[PDB]
């Protein structure tokens, strides 16, 4: 029987890292969300000021057309901002998937030994 | 001014009456007694020049040539495609110096065979050397706060070597203080043996010029604009009396701040675009027969800063040509032609070319026929952008034109019409934020050119009418002048030198700025005068005056507007 009270003993650590695990990329998780959330809204300010001095697009002399440049450039800066800060929350969202499940499992195989 | 030389065409010094398509030249000389105190201000006077501006001196300003687009014309300085145009893709020659202008050749229709992008509409060379000894120091004030300070000289160092220098102030109102031109240049040129010879040459201005800019509160007002051009080129040229060659290098760097003076210039408030433009030119040419045949390359590197043109990083365009040229007088029928391959960074290759022949069926009178293509790259913004697209073709253009020039009864004249139908022209898109190809323009157009003496006294007539079209909405292109009338009057009398320069410009419309949604107006068509004088003092000293805008008759070029009134300009030179 004492071969198997170490394989709870191991299990339940087992467990432990995993909650650990996930509880970082919990906290990674919701970072980068918020990051991106962010950077998503500044890009859309952006966007909507593009919208505004559109109006002067097609006409080089106007002066609301530098509006409209200016508007493009804070656009781009802020496009690839939301492109770094995506891809960083899709590589979150893969790591609290992972973790979530990794802790999930880990848990089903605690309960079996667990049975005493 | 005609069978005096030129280099414009194909590259190389040929009579102007080889060069089958339309060529005007504008000399130092010229430009003197016009006291003219700006480049704008002396293509403004020349056939098919149709000019825009928001202002005056130093603001920004849009050269239509022959209805083309504003990006349509190379302007070429010392035939090395102009640094002030890299970042935004159109020329704006405000910014450039007029102390610096020393020859203008302009050769319209197509020549992109010859020189590559942006050969639409014509080709205008400003010219920077000249061949002048002696040593001249000139001044000048006038209206709005105009002065100028001016010394320039060409000395033999060596008598096989010669020195040139200028330096050059010039501030002006208008803005506050708003527009600072300082230049300084340098050259020096060599004569290895009567025929191989070598030059360098440095110059560079810095000037400040002050504007109207779009306020948003709580935001920076970038209202002034402090641009620093330097330019450098050293060349080798062998001049035989069968075969040509010249290898010429350049460098050109532009910083170009605007910026709010209370925060900054080196602010996040400030935009900055700075440029470097790389040339290296490979051109050749033998006597063939009654003509020549000519071969060059022209290898072109621009590079940028990172937030240069609206972009966010930084970029490098890199185009090679390669073309080649050809002349043959036989008999009396005449024959250019020229071809040239691109290959351009980001699009490959693009292939051009021309041909013509002229005819003279009588002695003093020939008809010219032309055809030809050319086109347009591509620019910064609209390849990388937020509004970009970095798989653009070239905008392309073929060409058409008729002539017939005569010189009957001491009157040198031509009536010419034309054909120009651009494609692919890249335009913006509202809904999708973004460039794309799509887009057409008809241009028909034609052009009269006549210049005679009667008396002491000497005119240069011209008229243009142009009437450029969209080739789907069959409607006007915004902003162009569906005609304007060019004339001049020349006496010399009891030793003073008189100038009397009218222009009727025509009708344009543009977008009224003011009620959204903007509509149209029509622009008055207007006509005006300018007069000018000039008096030998002694034979060193002349004075010079000149009133622009005679009749205080004021209106605009671009809607809204102000462009200057009656001014005087009172001026002196002192050459020895
Ligand atoms: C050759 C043909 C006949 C003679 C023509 C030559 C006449 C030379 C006149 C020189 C004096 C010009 C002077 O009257 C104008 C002055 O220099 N400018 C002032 C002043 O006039 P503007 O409104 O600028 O024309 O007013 C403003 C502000 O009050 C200033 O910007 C400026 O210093
Ligand atoms: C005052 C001496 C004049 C001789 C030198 C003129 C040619 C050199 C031009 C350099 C101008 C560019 N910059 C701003 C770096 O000087
Ligand atoms: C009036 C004196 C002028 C001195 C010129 C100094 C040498 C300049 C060399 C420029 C060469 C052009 N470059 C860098 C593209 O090779
Ligand atoms: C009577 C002399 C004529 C005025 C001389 C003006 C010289 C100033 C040129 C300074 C140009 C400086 N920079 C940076 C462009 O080289
Ligand atoms: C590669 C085809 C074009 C070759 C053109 C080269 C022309 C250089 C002109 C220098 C002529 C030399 N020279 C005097 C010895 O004849
Ligand atoms: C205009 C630049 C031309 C560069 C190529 C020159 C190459 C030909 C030189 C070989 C002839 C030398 N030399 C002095 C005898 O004529
Ligand atoms: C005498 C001029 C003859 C050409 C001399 C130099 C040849 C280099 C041409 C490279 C052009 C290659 N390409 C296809 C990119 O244009
Ligand atoms: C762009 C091409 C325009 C045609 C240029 C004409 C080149 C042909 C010259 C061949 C004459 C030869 N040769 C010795 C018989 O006179």
């Amino acid at each position: 029987y004492e071969r198997a009270r170490a394989e709870l003993n191991q299990a339940n650590e087992d467990v432990a890292r995993n909650q650990e695990r996930q509880a970082k990329a919990v906290q990674v998780y919701n970072s980068r969300k918020s990051e991106l959330d962010a950077a998503n809204k500044t890009l859309a300010d952006a966007i909507a000021e593009i919208k505004q001095f559109n109006r002067f697009a097609h006409d080089p002399m106007a002066g609301g057309h530098r509006m409209w440049q200016m508007a493009g450039l804070k656009a781009q800066r802020a496009q690839t901002d939301v492109n770094n800060k995506q891809a960083a929350f899709d590589a979150a969202a893969k790591e609290k998937s992972d973790a979530d499940a990794a802790l999930s499992s880990a848990m089903e195989s605690r309960k079996k030994k667990e049975d005493k | 001014s005609p069978d005096t030389l030129v280099v414009t065409a194909n590259r190389f010094e040929q009579p102007r009456s080889t060069v089958l398509a339309p060529t005007t030249v504008v000399t130092r000389q010229d430009i003197d007694r016009w006291q003219s105190t700006s480049v704008n201000d002396v293509l403004r006077r020349l056939p098919g020049v149709d000019i825009t501006q928001n202002g005056g001196s130093g603001q920004l300003s849009s050269i239509f040539i022959r209805g083309t687009n504003a990006s349509h014309v190379l302007v070429l300085i010392d035939g090395v495609r102009l640094n002030l145009a890299g970042v935004s893709g159109s020329a704006d020659l405000s910014q450039f110096p007029i102390a610096l202008v020393q020859r203008v050749e302009y050769i319209r229709g197509p020549r992109s065979a010859v020189y590559g992008s942006d050969a639409i509409g014509g080709v205008v060379n400003i010219i920077t050397t000249r061949d002048e000894p002696g040593t001249e120091i000139s001044a000048g004030w006038g209206s709005n706060s105009y002065q100028n300070y001016d010394v320039s000289t060409q000395q033999q160092l060596g008598d096989k070597t010669r020195v040139t220098l200028l330096g050059d102030y010039a501030h002006t109102h208008g803005d506050n203080d708003g527009f600072l031109s300082k230049t300084l240049y340098g050259a020096l040129e060599h004569n290895f043996t009567d025929a191989w010879s070598g030059f360098v040459r440095g110059y560079g201005y810095d000037n400040r010029t002050n504007y109207d800019a779009y306020y948003s509160p709580g935001s920076p007002l970038l209202d002034t604009r402090k641009l620093y051009s330097q330019s450098w080129d050293a060349g080798l040229r062998y001049n035989g009396e069968l075969i040509k060659s010249q290898l010429i290098t350049s460098y050109s760097h532009s910083k170009d701040y605007n910026y709010d003076p209370h925060y900054g210039r080196y602010d996040s408030s400030a935009t900055l675009d700075e440029m470097k433009q790389y040339t290296v030119q490979w051109a050749n040419n033998v006597i063939v027969g009654h003509g020549s045949i000519g071969a060059g390359v022209d290898w072109q590197k621009q590079t940028t800063t990172p937030g240069t043109g609206y972009v966010e990083d930084g970029y490098d365009q890199r185009n090679t040509g390669i073309y080649l040229t050809g002349l043959q007088q036989v008999g009396d029928f005449t024959f250019e032609g020229a071809a040239r391959s691109d290959d351009n960074s980001q699009f490959g290759r693009h292939g051009t070319w021309q041909t013509s022949a002229g005819w003279e069926f009588i002695e003093g009178y020939r008809f010219i026929a032309s055809y030809g293509t050319s086109y347009k790259a591509p620019n910064l913004g609209q390849l990388y952008g937020f509004y970009g697209n970095p798989n653009l073709d070239p905008e392309k253009s073929k060409q058409w034109e008729g002539a017939f020039e005569g010189l009957t009864a001491g009157v040198n004249w031509r009536i010419s019409g034309y054909r120009n139908d651009v494609s692919d022209l890249i335009d913006y898109d509202d809904h999708t934020l973004k460039y794309y190809n799509e887009g057409k323009a008809r241009i028909k157009g034609v052009e009269a050119t006549a210049n005679f003496d009667t008396g002491p006294l000497t005119h240069t007539v011209s008229y243009d009418y142009v009437d450029a079209r969209n080739a789907i909405t069959d409607t006007p292109l915004l902003r162009r002048a569906k005609q304007q009338v060019k004339y001049q009057l020349d006496w010399q009398l009891y030793d003073f030198d008189w100038g009397i320069t009218y222009q009727y410009l025509g009708t344009r419309y543009d977008k009224d700025y003011s009620s959204y949604p903007y509509q149209t107006v029509k622009m008055g068509g207007v006509s005006l005068w300018d007069l000018a004088v000039a008096y030998p003092v002694t034979s060193h000293l002349t004075v010079r005056g000149k009133i622009a805008n005679l009749f205080d008759k004021d209106y605009e070029t671009v809607y809204g507007y102000q462009t200057a009134g009656r001014e005087y300009t009172l001026s002196g030179s002192y050459t020895f």
